[PDB]
């Protein structure tokens, strides 16, 4: 018996505190109903099952989003999307480069019959 | 700090803390004055003149409530308010300013820091780890059908029967009368109500029961007395809560409450009365006769569509259904955001309970 | 400086000095008077009507359970109580109430110095030398099924069966009725009680077994009954306890208890299971009978998974390996900051022990 | 990021802030400053009493706009103004001199090491990949339409309406009371805010789309509010931006977005009207609506010579269309030349602005 | 006749039925299972093994779930930014192999999202082989915002090894990684400072935490403990030129519409068994926090099961009334074939 | 819409916006050049009815060519589309600037190496700059025949189709390339993990920065890859030295980052920032920059339709 309370002893400071247990999922949360941790998640459970059972029908379509930006627009394929909105980007910044280099000066609009002198 | 959990009902007050298994205390609903001030729950009932401030669920009387709650909290739980979130329970169809009474009173007169009331049979429905079905609720003053659909209870389609517990009891007493025991007082009515707890138990089939009774027993059994006279009980043990099932019995004109389940159920929207058939909860002191389960089973597949799925929930806790329910709840993470404050309160006064809600 | 242990259980209190191998004493868990004060114990067997303040592994009577508290400190152990730390054993989801009115009557009427309460199957768990695994506790009026990780019991998953050792002497004298054996009176119930521990034993095969009493046997067994007079018995031997694996036998509809263990390891974190099967700690009275162990092997290997490792702890001592294991932690260096001191509960009241006991 | 340009698009509503080359900006706040009822942005929202420095496009407070721009510095993008070249956007019409206290400032009280100015409108088309094009902008507190050509605004044909989201929101406010819902503080006009931001849309043909409601309901919508209560709108949802088409809705003697469209096109030389026609780009909150774009279309359809092309551009990043164009034009290897530095500013001092941002 | 779910990850298949609490049944994933205990098909994220994947659900099917798949409607999960390619072939394999009546495939990420209560939100799932950020609207992943890293659970138990080699303790083999992965998951915890909590090791300890290995020799160690997971916030600690998870979280979000972040930034939800550390969550606040618009709500929100987050949500989806007309049927398999998964699973 | 990228050895072909060529298969093509249009119709009819199956009336239709492509290739390429095959539209577009655009860039310089040709193509806002594009005729199937020539010493002896096939298979699965060539030679003769085959893993490859190694007095692919920067204009170089990417099926080998990272350091002035980008997906980098092309908005403008090339002729496609 004097070796039976070493080991314990021993395995008594090897243990993690329950707060970090419950944080691990291995214990149901101290402060709900210890008889009722069953119906407790039941009823969670249902709880979203419901909240899903209504977010869904009210489930937009991919359009829409689209609409809102929230989606690049519009096609090709998840993966692309990421590079091809960075190409996007480059080729029209380019595409706008010349475009500002080769602006017409004042004088040409002017002659052109465009703004007062 | 742990919040506290109260279900007033007709006849008993249930308290207690969240998180807990079962309400910590459970005393009579009363407050007695000489027939020094007054005198809460079993104070009285040891020359005092009686009042239950709540009849048939409702708080009808706020100054006699006002003091059954300082005893709980002070006398019972023992717990300054001050220093406890507190959820109050209501009864089905309860009127708004109620609520708004019963909150204020906690807040300005209690000064909880936070409070919250909900429905009685809806805590029910939520300790049965449900969100929808059709509670039957029944305690000593009243009985509710409610359906609940998404933790909405539907008024529309809910059900009042002022048949309960404490009928039961004194038409128990009147039975008792046939074999010529003489039950009157404070003390005799107690003992009838033991037995009734102890001994009653619901007839699968009533008429059956009867043609049976007056035939053979197993039926009869024994009960002693304080003083140690022993007395003996026939019929009276499925015939006392038959009257559940006919009210005529207590000479009440109103439906069985199989019919008034069934007619509540039909009250709802038809898409969901599937959900319902499928979700009957009891709950209350006076579902808890032996064989309920299945009598009621019997009446409502009686009554139903003869291919529906039909199931009675009848925990066996059921006796504390509500308020444990109320624990529950009271204890959830999700929930806490739900607390009324005490800063709430100010700046928006008693409405405010009205909004929130799962 | 010496702290004490005391193991209340429903049938028996477990009770010893700390340090110590064994309890030193162990008596009957009753309170008896006239069918001069009141008898408690032993005292009570010298008539009488009983009470048990244990019923099902919980106090039920609190008065009487202090006369129980009163006669192991000073006619059991001989004691003033006052002089040590004292460490108090409990059923699994004990409820809150019953813990501190438990330690307030420890602080309140014996002046314990100091004091502790934990769970009966943490105890047994930890005389097993281990700090997780699942526990079968089987006493005298309940059995539980309690898995425990890093010391903490998980009450989610705990499982009780009303079904037990008390159930099963009961049960012996009814099947011993058969052979036309007649035993009912006072003293017969304890001559069955000795058969049953002496006699007694879990078929592994229990049809194949009952196949072969009825054959040859090695089976039959001779016991001199106390008047002088010889019986013999035979299959009664492994049918008597077969009604923990088949409660059927005296028609209980709870499954049996390698089911409930199996159920109760599946309620736990996947990531656990693992390591409750192979760890699965036998404990009580009841789980005394020869070849149980591996009965329960068989059981479950054949319900889990067929690459789960399995393993049965029986140590022989299981008998008290509640208050072993009370004796084990009582005495350790690391637990002497753990006691609840009479200055800490002066200042917390009894709900301290929510605090430091868990 | 060490010496990454900024971008500063100065609503009268909202401030969007972030760094060159993102797609997004960094930050969107409020464009307010407030005091004791000084904070900036969501600092002021959360017992103050406020200030907008922006009315309808034009800066009009200067020491409230510094600290707008401080804020954005150090507490939202969180930088050092010496280490990075800014760009800021302005409406159009903007007076010179408020050209030059905003370049004075940014060099003298910042020491930027360099600057730009663009126009809001500009940047929007840029950023829709033209220089070419006819943009209408609105935002909160002003409408414009601005003609462009080779990113040249012509200042003889811009068209400035008063009318804006606020506006519209205002608008709203005032019809649902017909439905008798009071909406009137702050915090409530925000909430029809959000209203008319989510479920707002623009009729086709609104004559069409009110004898259209009467009768079907794609038509009605529910809204919850804060408080838990329920609202429903109906017409409104488009009778609330019918008002950019009909000022005359608010009592406004303008003529609508689509009229001042066609007019400001009618402003132009006559040989750019094709392509002003057929690159008709809409920016700005405002522009939002569902339906806008189609509505438009139409109703610029019925006004141009039926020969014609008419194209709308409405991207959905239209809100935001200002503070992109920003970003990619800061980008631009051909725009690196275009910076005013500190030392042209030194050289020639405020002025400098109209002979390098044009 | 339980509709059945399956979460198939680089290092774990979660089986089990719908409606349960989490998986009846969870195995390694290589070849089948725990035979081979007594090639990995999946490797980051992505099924690469088409025979093995086979045999991996084959296993599932029959040895695992005990179930003829012809009964049962099935639901697959899928790594984020999952080529069409794959959606495809699994759809076939389903139909065509194991003649199921009707299935689905949804995101890992979105499952655990709904799990969580949210249809909105940004996830990080990190399990054994792979971790994402996944930003989420209404159900719908945003593609282009979709974060990647290579670094997960296995690489921090495999660099656990490494570093325990300092001490001096010499774990290598096949049953030594087993060894220190448990020790790992025991004992492994996230600093809230690190900097801070290595200055700490140094001096004092209520920091170094003792291990009883199976040959019954302890075992002593320290910053390790917090170092392993340490590699997360710097994953340079292996020589991974890629910033940290906190860093990518910042920058997912940012690449989402301005418009959607505020709900991003307080709906950001953890998932996966390598978010399991003690610490994490605080951490990643305390880093999410110094990085964003100092306005900014940002919660974090980490379930106790979310080591099963993904499982559980395929669970409760499949549960649902709601769900039951959106299974693609064996019937309309056939009129559409494979390519019927884009326009029903999204 | 449809994407067919030509390369000499593999034609890759699919539908714009998916993640890879839907079909790759196996000559009409050298060094990137159609050089046989007999053999061309009959690989691209092929493409259409048997790999893709689909009806060419009714998918427009993107194609790659080599840099510096002829331009009568890219016409007749273009007469055969319309003519024969009847497509709606169509695009020709170059396969090194496709890779690049594959990493979401469109200003860089690249390495393309498939079977047939290698080239160095530094690419400024979308364009190629002729004048400074590399061609290099040492390429994925050289580099098999060279594995062929070594394995002689191991006298292991392959020459047929079948052969060929065995060798280039061996080639892609266990070859590398050494960070430092000399360092790994004096290492193989030592220890060995190096062994599955020993010193050859490692030898193949290294005839691309050694081209002597089949005879060529050539310069390897780091300094054409240098040479081409030098043909640039100062100014535009850093931009350059900082976006180095690789694409073709010849670019797969482990470790071959790594080694050029230390070549081209070994060239630019030692201050320089120096960036070598390499896709696990640069087989195909050609193709999917083609993907996302054809499913850009932006592009369903910028199609030759077939309309516009009825009123124009072939001769529309420059
Ligand atoms: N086992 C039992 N069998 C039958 N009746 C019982 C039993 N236990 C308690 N009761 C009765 O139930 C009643 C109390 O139930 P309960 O506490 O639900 O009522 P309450 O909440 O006070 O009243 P109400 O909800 O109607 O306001 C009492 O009349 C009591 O006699
Ligand atoms: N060798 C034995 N074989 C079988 N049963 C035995 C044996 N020894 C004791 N028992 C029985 O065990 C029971 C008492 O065990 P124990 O002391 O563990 O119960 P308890 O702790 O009093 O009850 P509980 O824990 O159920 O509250 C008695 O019924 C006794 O007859
Ligand atoms: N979805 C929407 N539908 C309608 N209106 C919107 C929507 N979103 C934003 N708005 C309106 O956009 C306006 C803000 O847009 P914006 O940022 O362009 O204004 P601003 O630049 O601050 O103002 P201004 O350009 O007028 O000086 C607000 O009135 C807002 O209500
Ligand atoms: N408590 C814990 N602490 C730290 N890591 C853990 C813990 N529990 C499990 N893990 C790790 O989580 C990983 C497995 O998680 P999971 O089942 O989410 O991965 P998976 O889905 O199979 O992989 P992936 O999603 O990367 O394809 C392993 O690396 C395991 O060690
Ligand atoms: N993992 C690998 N390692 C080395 N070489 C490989 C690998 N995979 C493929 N290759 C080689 O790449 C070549 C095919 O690649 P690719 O399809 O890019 O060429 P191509 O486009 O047909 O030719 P080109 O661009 O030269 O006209 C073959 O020689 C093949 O052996
Ligand atoms: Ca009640
Ligand atoms: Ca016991
Ligand atoms: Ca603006
Ligand atoms: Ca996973
Ligand atoms: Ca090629």
């Amino acid at each position: 018996l004097s070796e039976r309370k070493n080991v314990l002893q021993l395995k008594l400071q090897q243990r993690r505190t329950r707060e970090e247990l419950v944080s691990q999922g291995i214990m149901p949360p101290l402060k709900s109903p210890a008889a009722f941790h069953e119906q407790r998640r039941s009823l969670e459970r249902a709880r979203t099952e419901d909240y899903l059972k209504r977010k869904i029908r009210s489930r937009p379509e991919r359009a829409e989003l689209v609409r809102m930006h929230i989606l690049e627009e519009t096609s090709a394929e998840p993966s692309l999307q990421a590079k091809q909105l960075k190409l996007k980007r480059a080729r029209l910044a380019d595409d706008l480069n010349e475009k500002i280099a080769q602006r017409p000066g004042p004088m040409e609009l002017v002659e052109k019959n465009i703004l007062p002198v | 700090t742990t919040a506290l959990v109260c279900d007033n009902g007709s006849g008993l007050v249930k308290a207690g803390f969240a998180g807990d298994d079962a309400p910590r205390a459970v005393f009579p609903s009363i407050v007695g004055r000489p027939r020094k001030d007054s005198y809460v729950g079993d104070e009285a009932q040891s020359i005092l003149t009686l009042k239950y401030p709540i009849e048939h669920g409702i708080i009808t009387n706020w100054d006699d409530m006002e003091k059954i709650w300082h005893h709980t909290f002070y006398n019972e739980l023992r717990v300054a308010p001050e220093e406890h979130p507190t959820l109050l329970t209501e009864a089905p169809l309860n009127p708004k300013a109620n609520r708004e009474k019963m909150t204020q009173i906690m807040f300005e007169t209690f000064n909880v820091p936070a409070m919250y009331v909900a429905i009685q049979a809806v805590l029910s429905l939520y300790a049965s780890g449900r969100t929808t079905g059709i509670v039957l609720d029944s305690g000593d003053g009243v009985t509710h059908n409610v359906p609940i659909y998404e933790g909405y209870a539907l008024p529309h389609a809910i059900m009042r029967l002022d048949l309960a517990g404490r009928d039961l009891t004194d038409y128990l007493m009147k039975i008792l009368t046939e074999r010529g025991y003489s039950f009157v007082t404070t003390a005799e009515r107690e003992i009838v109500r033991d037995i009734k707890e102890k001994l009653c138990y619901v007839a699968l089939d009533f008429e059956n029961e009867m043609a049976t009774a007056a035939s053979s027993s197993s039926l009869e059994k024994s009960y002693e007395l304080p003083d140690g006279q022993v007395i003996t009980i026939g019929n009276e043990r499925f015939r006392c809560p038959e009257t559940l099932f006919q009210p005529s019995f207590i000479g009440m004109e109103s439906a069985g409450i199989h019919e008034t389940t069934y007619n509540s159920i039909m009250k709802c929207d038809i898409d969901i009365r599937k959900d319902l058939y499928a979700n009957n909860v009891m709950s209350g002191g006076t579902t808890m006769y032996p064989g309920i389960a299945d009598r009621m089973q019997k009446e409502i597949t009686a009554l139903a569509p003869s291919t529906m799925k039909i199931k009675i929930i009848a925990p066996p806790e059921r006796k504390y259904s509500v308020w444990i329910g109320g624990s529950i709840l009271a204890s959830l993470s999700t929930f806490q955001q739900m607390w009324i404050t005490k800063q709430e309160y100010d700046e928006a006064g008693p409405s405010i309970v009205h909004r929130k809600c799962f």
